[PDB]
């Protein structure tokens, strides 16, 4: 067809702008004429080195330094030494229960150490021993009641107990609940059968190749036992039904909580489910013993990984083990794998250290876990490249790279490591002059000053690699953070762009690197100066040094620069506060925290102070009293102080 | 699945005795019919005619030729009794998920010919839209196939492919088209067609097809049907694109006007010609380059447009945005006018 | 998922070192016999930052086009915006000349380069170029906030304008 | 079961909308030849634009065949275009059979009346128009934009693009009087007036406002008050009292003003809107009013960014604090 | 049961200020067809007794029951989430913020099922149900755009209301479809009224002094002014004239916090001041909130010319805040520029 599609607009005559003539002012006149001459690049070539760190000279017999390293077999005296060492580093920690133990684990591998350590006994377990002891209760518990069942067979022939038949195991990834679980069942004779969600797990299948276990004898009770049969459909022994990821459920995963229903309904034999998601408790309708395994203590386990190693014929500082379970987040099962994988390769660093408290030391493994002995040489160390001066071309391209590394994670390492990495002083908490003091001091304070506004326009105006608060909001927020990892098979089907995230991490990198840089050299600068003034007579560097808390010194660099065992704790107090059921119907969450909260801690306080003034006990009742059912224990905490 | 039909139908499709599509009427056949990007295309003809075709990226600006190019290139290679017994054709028209590539790519780049013996080859028009997991399963195919069938990817924004699959191909950028060697195909379409058109005709239909010739015979159709003469003012009028004496008017009563009158002027201006301060930002930063300024003027003002055209884009008052446009010219400039 | 690693011993890979790079490549051209220059090596390992399957790939496609490896070749045949243009822009920033810099940026712009690649490979340029790291330190943030612009979407000529701008006035204002 | 009163009070017929004449001439042209184009709306919003279109379809279908001969949807969404252009294919290849008791047939093509035309990107543009160019001959669009300077040139090149002016405040104070006669409500002139004043020649945001002020009152005579705070239109007074305190010379009672503003519940946006408008009409310097405005943009986008409304309003009168102490 | 909840208002006619607008919304809820609603004011003005109150109003007293649901949907990008939900019989409770960047999901299918619990139940009450969305202002551009295809696809099928504080965020064709409630703080005199009344209502007497006293130190947000009276309450069974109202405990460790600003500028003092805000982040203070009383604490000192400096940058920092995602590093960057411009400014 091809109609005319013609302008209609308005035209109306007049309003002096319809029909417009370029202006006669003299400068909008004076076009300047455009001139695409460009410099010829055919004539100028790229000379070697210009855009990068191609050096004429290349270093030989630097590199390639194979290992060969043949482990001698440590004897009783420097071994009882290394023992005492680990003793004296840890106070706390029974040693001589555990180290037989390992011994005789210990006593061409063809399998690995999670299995070769793993605990055959609910005591050997590090970790959670409150959980430990419930669970091992409840399983004497269960057995007993098994065992008088058989007993009243052989002889004809539950309000006060409360033996619920199902426990809920929840916790962390790794922390040992199946080891805890496998290590009780072998120990009380228990034959566990396994039900994964790797395993197709729908309900009539499972009702139909499951039922009979709970609801019969077994019929091997004696001789090969203490094997665990994975079910799948491509002294007397106990049956023990376990479940490990009861929360991942799939379609094909069909009706499979009405099914355990029916289980823990029918039921005659001990069943138990384990679990990660905290949120697996709420959904989940029934009766069942809750069991919750904390995350274990930092320095018993890296006790425990250090036995391991010493069994090896390894000695390590306690303090590089830290470093590793801080960055796994204090994961047994990931610090053991690559602690066996760090070992059988032949360990890092062969450093010796003296230390009463000899093989050498070898520590090193927190640098290798985040790959940066890939960058740096074997001789350079981290934190001494960190403190001299860099000017090198090929230095700052492996300066870079290390902090493009560290940006994969979101993580600011030469923030979160600010303190240990300043060119000042840094210790534990437990007249003209003048004028030069505070000049420097201000010099310092200006260059500091500049690097948190460049830090700030790192975080606001540059992106980060990883989208932040994608799921949740920010960090320390009590709303959610519960985000479970996907349960379906369908692809994400997203639109999102992959250039900048390569590109964005380079960006921060660099912009990171020259900032820290230039406050680290002009903090040097205004330091060279404080010679003369310590001739003077003053010394103003107890206003230079930094006081860093004794839980971030124990460690050799810091992720993060905040106390995430204190964040848990607030979290988990203002979750069970709010959790109770008069102020269960709060819309406004912000106004809730901020308004209730302190009012609330108030009241706490004033209760608590009237109870020391040896008052009458109805002071007591004041929560009672408005029916908030607000339990002791947050309420003792409400009631200490604010921080 | 089909959509090819639509094609199909379309291309012997015209009323041909009163839809005049000229757009449709200029189309190259091979190569050598192909009259830009000369280096690409005897590069692929030495590529083809020695049996060392390599895997191909084809990527630039859209309308500059990649698929009418690999067309040619297939139509070369292979005869018309066994071209799809050969090439398969895709696009993301008929997106499922990632079934495509491990369902038609994956069974097709595993299997020999049918009739003849011989290399296969794929091309997958708008492979931008592809997901990173279809493009990440896409590089292996590539990888386990590569003796026996070549690929070509045809795309639009090279940032966005994965770096693997850029590293397994070799790539071409189909660029701007020069407006020196565009000018005399327009000037033959003109006298092929009758039309009056002036020297801002050309330089119009030129600048604002930005090196596209298929943009270009739009424009001029629409103006040539619209108008029956065809100018800057006819071009801009129908294209609704900022007249240039509009624009050097604002940019006048910025430079020689206060603020309120400036700005009640260029309010109304912009109600009476339907303006969005975007294109504004574009043709005022055209005139800040050409007209003479101090350094620290351009400077200046230059940043000033740029934060401006930041401010814009999350969706703030436009009104506002107009006042620190002229804002931006009353601090220095109109200042040293005064000086 | 986090369970997949909390089950493993997880190693990490970096960019590789320009020297190795390097090595590699002249091993190459060794084993192949590959005429070649100094400036065609620059060339093809600033077209493979770090990754040298892309060194591979263009050395393979700069050997089967032109069979001469120089700089000229492979930026016909990788096709980038050349090093040397975008040196010279940096380097009028350092003289703070913001009439040249503009030119040549429209030249590259009708040119047809994207916006990301000409704002990532300002990036790699005034990375290692030879200047003062304070101003290093300020045109690494200036250009991480105008490559944000384009991340967000808008990406035009005014705003390399006022990138450029931005750049230009950081060397004159103190 | 009740309609709000913009679609119950738009025109049924072109030739029914008043103040636009060339637009009224082509459109009755097209609807005579049955064969209506491709049509392009700019214009400020509000001034009937949705109200041609659908007068349009009503005249060249049946009423019954109006609704489901148009599908009305919107193009900033936030899943992509993809999603749009499947609705699109979706809407085009469903065909429904319709005719007409009237005794004319209808056209075969049909109508999609997509809002918002100036605000996708140009890649997303081209998918519609590769959209368009697959459905040419059996639906023709509508695209309506607050300004077609936007619209990338091959849409606009095959669109017949209408500019719709903004109605002089007579016509609309008209209108708005035939409203308020239609439905029963008590309102004085001077509230005609102000609501006409404060809806800033946006007729239909005017008639929004007043079917929710007559159900605010009950029937009550509307009066300025109520139609002040129905539209969230700042008291002068206070605007005029922010003035007074940036004059003063004290930055307490500037920020005990900001205080009042911001626990009244007033809006920073709204005060920065008529901050603006005094500025921008006064007496003021060149260089002040240059460095206010200026600094009233970059609030703008503050608080369009998450920003408190009470630092940006410290900060802005901050701004205009030192400018005009400066000169005293 | 403190009291604000139990001596919360349950009809239109039991509010004892702002009369004028309540009965505004009982001729709208007369009216019988009224659009969404969009309700804002600062917190503690009475927004959402407003809210129940026209709930109340409009259906039966089966508003008045409430229960907890928990709702686990998957993303777009697969990945699901469980949130908790308050749920009645006759109306929703959302707050969408929780879900973050996901906020645009948490629009659509939870108001999509209220749309088949539209088409599933049938009680012949009204021909909608209603769902109260909080804290509209932190939801995102996308999400509001969600929030607009849900609205004009559902208009016959739900309603809402729109609780915030502040429109800004809203973006204006939001503002354009729902009808705007400003619900102003109250004067000092009527919380006085009320907390007289909620006094004698708890059987409580106490002198007008102590109550105009705790209006001026709540600051028009009545919530705090009963909260605090309550806290009064606690402190002394009797209230006398002078009694000592008490403080709010991380507001005076801000204060604190404030007085080791001013006192030294010393990068340790730098160091012990962000462990300091760390302690109140860990305490999940807003960020917002803690610099709003951060500087109202050190603008009390600050000089004329030294007012209006720390207030451009106290607010292009916390644009960067809004713009950034983790506050520390912007709040510390204030504190830093701060001791600069201080140390600059004594010493001359
Ligand atoms: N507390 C512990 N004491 C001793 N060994 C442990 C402990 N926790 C983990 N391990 C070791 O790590 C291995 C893995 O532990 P698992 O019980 O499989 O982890 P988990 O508790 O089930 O958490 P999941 O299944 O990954 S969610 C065990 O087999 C042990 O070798
Ligand atoms: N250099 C050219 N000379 C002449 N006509 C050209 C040229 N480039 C493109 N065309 C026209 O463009 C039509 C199809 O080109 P395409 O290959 O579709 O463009 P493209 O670069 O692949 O981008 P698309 O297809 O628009 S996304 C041909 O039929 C020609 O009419
Ligand atoms: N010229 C006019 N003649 C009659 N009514 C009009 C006119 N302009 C606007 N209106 C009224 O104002 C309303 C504008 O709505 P709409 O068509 O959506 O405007 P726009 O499309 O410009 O946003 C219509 O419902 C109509 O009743
Ligand atoms: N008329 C009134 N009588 C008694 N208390 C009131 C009245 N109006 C408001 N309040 C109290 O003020 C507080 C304000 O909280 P809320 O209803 O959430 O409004 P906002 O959202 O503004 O905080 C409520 O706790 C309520 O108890
Ligand atoms: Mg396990
Ligand atoms: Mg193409």
């Amino acid at each position: 067809s091809f109609q005319r599609v013609v302008h209609v607009q308005q035209k109306d005559d007049g309003c002096c702008l319809w029909h417009l003539k370029p202006p006669s002012c003299p400068l909008l006149t004076k076009f300047k004429e455009l001139n695409t001459k460009v410099i010829d690049l055919s004539k100028c070539g790229i000379a070697l080195g210009e855009f990068s760190t191609l050096n004429s000279k290349l270093k030989s017999g630097n590199s390639a330094a194979v290992f060969m390293r043949t482990r001698k077999e440590f004897t009783e005296e420097v071994r009882n030494l290394l023992l005492e060492e680990i003793r004296w580093s840890n106070p706390e920690f029974s040693l001589k229960k555990y180290f037989p133990l390992l011994l005789k684990k210990q006593i061409t591998e063809d399998m690995l150490w999670t299995e070769k350590y793993q605990p055959q006994t609910a005591s050997e377990l590090i970790g959670n021993e409150l959980a430990i002891k419930k669970l091992h209760s409840w399983l004497k518990d269960w057995k007993r009641r098994a065992e008088l069942e058989e007993r009243q067979n052989l002889k004809g022939k539950e309000e006060e107990s409360r033996l619920c038949n199902t426990v809920l195991i929840t916790g962390p990834t790794g922390v040992g609940k199946t080891a805890a679980v496998y290590a009780c069942a072998q120990e009380l004779g228990f034959k566990i059968f396994e039900v994964n969600a790797s395993s197709q797990r729908s309900g009539r299948q499972i009702l139909s190749q499951l039922k009979e276990a709970t609801q019969s004898h077994q019929v091997d009770k004696q001789g090969v036992n203490s094997q665990k049969p994975c079910f799948f459909n491509s002294k007397n022994a106990t049956s023990l039904i376990l479940f490990e990821e009861v929360d991942v459920i799939f379609d094909e995963d069909a009706g499979f909580l009405n099914a355990i229903k029916t289980f823990m309904a029918t039921t005659k034999r001990p069943v138990i489910l384990t679990t990660s998601d905290p949120t697996f408790s709420l959904m989940f309708d029934g009766c069942f013993e809750e069991i919750k395994f904390s995350t274990p203590s930092l320095l018993n386990v890296a006790s425990y990984l250090q036995m391991i190693c010493l069994t090896e014929n390894f000695r390590t500082d306690v303090k590089d083990f830290v470093t590793l379970l801080t960055a796994n987040t204090c994961d047994i099962r990931k610090s053991i794998l690559y602690l066996q994988f760090w070992i059988r390769s032949g360990g890092g660093v062969l450093e010796e250290r003296p230390l009463t408290l000899l093989p050498k030391c070898d520590s090193g493994c927190a640098e290798t876990l985040f790959g940066l002995k890939n960058i740096f040489s074997p001789s350079e160390d981290l934190f001494s490249f960190l403190k001299h001066k860099i000017t090198m071309k090929e230095e700052w391209h492996k300066f870079i790279q290390l902090l493009t590394e560290f940006q994969m994670r979101n993580v600011d390492f030469l923030y979160s490591n600010l303190e240990f990495i300043l060119p000042l002083p840094v210790d534990t908490i437990p007249t003209t002059a003048g004028k030069k003091c505070s000049a420097l001091v201000s010099h310092c304070l200006n260059s500091l000053s500049e690097f948190m506004d460049n830090m700030s326009f790192l975080d606001a105006l540059l992106t980060d690699v990883r989208e932040q608060n994608k799921y949740g909001r920010n960090d320390f927020s009590w709303t959610n953070g519960k985000v479970t990892s996907g349960l379906c098979d369908e692809f994400s089907l997203e639109s999102n762009d992959g250039w900048t995230s390569q590109s964005s991490g380079e960006l921060k990198a660099a912009a990171e690197a020259l900032s820290f840089t230039k406050c680290s050299s002009a903090i040097s600068k205004a330091l060279e100066t404080l010679n003369s003034c310590k001739k003077l007579g003053r010394d103003p560097t107890n206003d230079l040094t930094f006081y860093v808390s004794q839980k971030r010194n124990n460690v050799y660099f810091s992720q993060s620069a905040a106390n995430l065992d204190n964040a848990w704790k607030r979290i988990s107090v203002i979750k069970s506060v709010f959790s109770s059921r008069s102020l269960l119907y709060v819309g406004n969450r912000q106004a809730s925290i901020i308004e209730y909260l302190p009012t609330l801690r108030n009241i706490c306080k004033t209760e608590k102070l009237k109870e020391q003034g040896k008052s009458k006990r109805r002071f007591l009742h004041y929560f009672e009293g408005i029916h908030l059912d607000i339990p002791k224990e947050t309420v003792n905490t409400l009631a200490a102080d604010f921080p | 699945m089909e959509t090819s039909a639509l094609k199909q139908q379309e291309q012997p499709a015209a009323t041909k005795i009163r839809n005049l599509p000229w757009v449709e009427k200029y189309r190259p056949q091979t190569l050598n019919d192909l009259i830009s990007h000369q280096d690409i295309l005897s590069t692929i003809q030495k590529f083809i005619n020695e049996d060392r075709l390599p895997h191909l990226l084809l990527y630039g600006p859209p309308g500059t030729g990649k698929t009418s190019t690999i067309l040619a290139c297939a139509k070369q290679l292979y005869k018309d009794k066994e071209f799809g017994s050969m090439v398969l054709e895709l696009n993301a028209s008929d997106d499922r998920g990632i079934d495509i590539i491990r369902g038609p790519i994956l069974s097709f780049a595993s299997t020999r010919t049918i009739f003849k013996k011989g290399f296969k080859l794929v091309i997958l028009d708008e492979a931008d839209a592809m997901t990173q997991d279809a493009q990440n399963a896409l590089r292996r195919v590539i990888e386990k196939f590569t003796e026996n069938t070549r690929f070509c990817l045809i795309c639009n924004y090279l940032s966005k492919i994965i770096p693997a699959l850029q590293s397994r191909c070799t790539r071409f950028r189909f660029g701007p088209l020069t407006p020196e060697l565009m000018v005399p195909r327009l000037e033959h379409v003109v006298e092929e067609e009758k039309v009056d058109i002036s020297e801002d005709g050309m330089k119009a239909l030129v600048t604002l097809s930005s090196g596209d010739m298929r943009r270009a015979l739009n424009i001029l159709q629409s103006t040539n049907m619209a108008f029956g003469k065809v100018t800057e003012e006819t071009v801009y009028t129908c294209t609704g694109h900022p007249l240039k004496s509009d624009i050097a008017n604002i940019l006048d009563w910025m430079l020689n006007q206060d603020f309120t009158t400036a700005y009640r002027n260029i309010t109304e201006l912009k109600t009476l010609k339907g303006l969005a301060l975007h294109d504004i930002l574009t043709e005022i930063h055209l005139f800040v380059h050409r007209v003479d300024f101090p350094s620290s003027v351009r400077i200046h003002l230059l940043t000033k447009m740029a934060d401006i055209e930041y401010r814009l884009s999350v969706g703030t008052n436009e009104k506002i945005q107009l006042s620190s446009l002229i804002a931006a010219f009353q601090v220095t400039r109109d200042l040293i006018v005064a000086e | 998922i986090e369970p997949i690693q909390s089950r493993c011993a997880v190693l990490r890979y970096t960019k590789l070192t320009d020297a190795q790079i390097l090595t590699r490549l002249m091993n190459v051209i060794e084993k192949e016999r590959v005429p070649y220059t100094d400036d065609g090596l620059e060339a093809i390992i600033f077209t493979a930052q770090g990754d040298m399957r892309q060194a591979l790939n263009n050395l393979q496609s700069t050997f089967s086009g032109f069979g001469f490896i120089n700089s000229e070749n492979v930026f016909k045949v990788c096709d980038e915006p050349h090093p040397l243009l975008v040196k010279e822009m940096i380097q009028h920033c350092v003289n703070a000349n913001i009439d040249e810099a503009y030119k040549i940026l429209a030249h590259l712009w009708h040119l047809g380069y994207s916006p990301e690649d000409i704002i990532g490979n300002i990036f790699r340029v005034c990375k290692t170029f030879q200047m003062a790291e304070y101003l290093k330190l300020e045109f690494i943030k200036e250009i991480g906030y105008t490559h944000m612009k384009i991340a967000e979407g808008v990406n035009s000529l005014l705003q390399m304008a006022g990138l450029l701008a931005r750049l230009c006035q950081k060397t004159m204002a103190p | 079961k009740p309609v709000p009163w913009v679609e119950k009070y738009r025109p049924k017929c072109v030739d029914e909308v008043a103040f636009q004449e060339e637009v009224v001439a082509v459109l009755k042209k097209s609807l005579e030849g049955a064969d209506l184009p491709n049509l392009l709306f700019y214009g400020p919003p509000g001034t009937g634009k949705t109200s041609t279109i659908l007068a349009a379809a009503r005249e060249l279908f049946g009423p019954e065949l109006f609704r489901l001969r148009v599908l009305e949807l919107n193009a900033s969404d936030e899943r992509g275009i993809q999603v749009v252009r499947e609705k699109v294919k979706n809407f085009a290849q469903l065909t429904v059979s319709g005719s007409r008791s009237d005794g004319k047939p209808c056209p075969p093509f049909k109508i999609v009346i997509l809002d918002e035309a100036d605000s996708m990107t140009s890649a997303a543009q081209a998918a519609l128009r590769r959209t368009m160019e697959k459905e040419s001959k059996t639906t023709r669009f509508c695209l309506i934009c607050n300004y077609v300077s936007r619209i990338i040139e091959p849409l606009t090149s095959r669109c017949s693009k209408f500019r719709f002016k903004p109605l002089s405040d007579k016509i609309q104070q008209q209108r708005l009087l035939d409203i308020a006669k239609k439905e029963n409500v008590k309102i004085s002139d001077e509230g005609i007036a102000y609501l006409v004043k404060v809806s800033e020649g946006d007729l239909r945001k005017a008639i929004t406002f007043l079917q929710s002020a007559t159900r605010l009152t009950g029937g009550k005579e509307i009066t300025e008050k109520v139609i002040t705070d129905i539209a969230g239109v700042i008291p002068a007074e206070k605007i005029d009292g922010v003035f007074a305190a940036c004059q003063s010379g004290s930055f307490d009672k500037l920020e005990a003003v900001v205080k009042d503003l911001i626990d009244e519940g007033h809006a920073a946006t709204q005060l920065v809107n008529q901050l603006h408008d005094v500025v921008v009409e006064n007496n003021l310097s060149d260089k002040q009013k240059s460095i206010i405005t200026e600094k009233l943009a970059e609030v703008d986008k503050c608080l369009a960014d998450g920003a408190d409304e009470h630092l940006q309003l410290i900060s802005l009168c901050a701004t205009v604090m030192q400018q005009l102490s400066q000169n005293c | 049961s403190l009291w604000v909840d139990k001596y919360r208002p349950c009809s239109l006619g039991r509010l004892d200020y702002h009369k004028e607008q309540a009965a505004q919304l009982r001729n709208l809820v007369q009216c019988g067809d009224f659009p969404h609603l969009l309700v804002y004011g600062p917190s503690g003005a009475g927004k959402k007794t407003r809210i129940m109150c026209i709930l109340r109003e409009l259906y039966g007293v089966g508003v008045e029951k409430l229960r907890i649901e928990h709702q686990t949907i998957t993303t777009p990008s697969k990945k699901k989430i469980e949130i908790s939900t308050i749920a009645s019989n006759y109306h929703l409770e959302v707050n969408p913020s929780d879900a973050g960047n996901s906020d645009r999901v948490v629009i659509q299918e939870m108001l999509k099922t209220v749309a088949q619990s539209q088409q599933l139940e049938t009680n012949s009450q009204r021909d909608f149900k209603v769902v109260l969305l909080t804290e509209v202002d932190k939801l995102t551009k996308d999400a509001q755009h969600a929030l607009r295809r849900t609205m004009e696809k559902y208009m016959s099928t739900c309603r809402l209301i729109l609780c915030c504080n502040s429109t800004s965020k809203v973006i204006p064709p939001i503002r354009s479809r729902c009808l705007a409630v400003r619900v102003p703080a109250p004067s000092i005199e009527d919380i006085c009224h009320v907390l007289s009344t909620v006094c004698k209502k708890e059987g409580l007497n106490l002198p007008s002094q102590l109550a105009h006293r705790l209006a001026e130190k709540s600051c028009r947000n009545l919530r705090k002014a009963l909260l605090m009276c309550e806290a009064c309450r606690v402190q002394q069974y009797p209230f006398t004239a002078d009694q000592e109202i008490p403080e709010t405990d991380w507001e005076v460790y801000l204060r604190e916090t404030a007085n080791a600003i001013v006192s030294q500028q010393t990068p340790q003092r730098l160091l012990e001041v962000r462990g300091r805000l760390y302690e109140l982040l860990t305490h999940c203070i807003p960020p917002e909130i803690i610099m709003k009383g951060l500087l109202s604490e050190l603008l009390h000192n600050c000089d004329g010319q030294l007012k209006g400096e720390v207030a451009q940058m106290a607010a292009y920092y916390e644009h960067r805040l809004q713009l950034g995602s983790k506050a520390i590093y912007h709040l510390e960057a204030f504190v830093a520029k701060f001791m600069a411009l201080y140390k600059k400014f004594m010493e001359d």
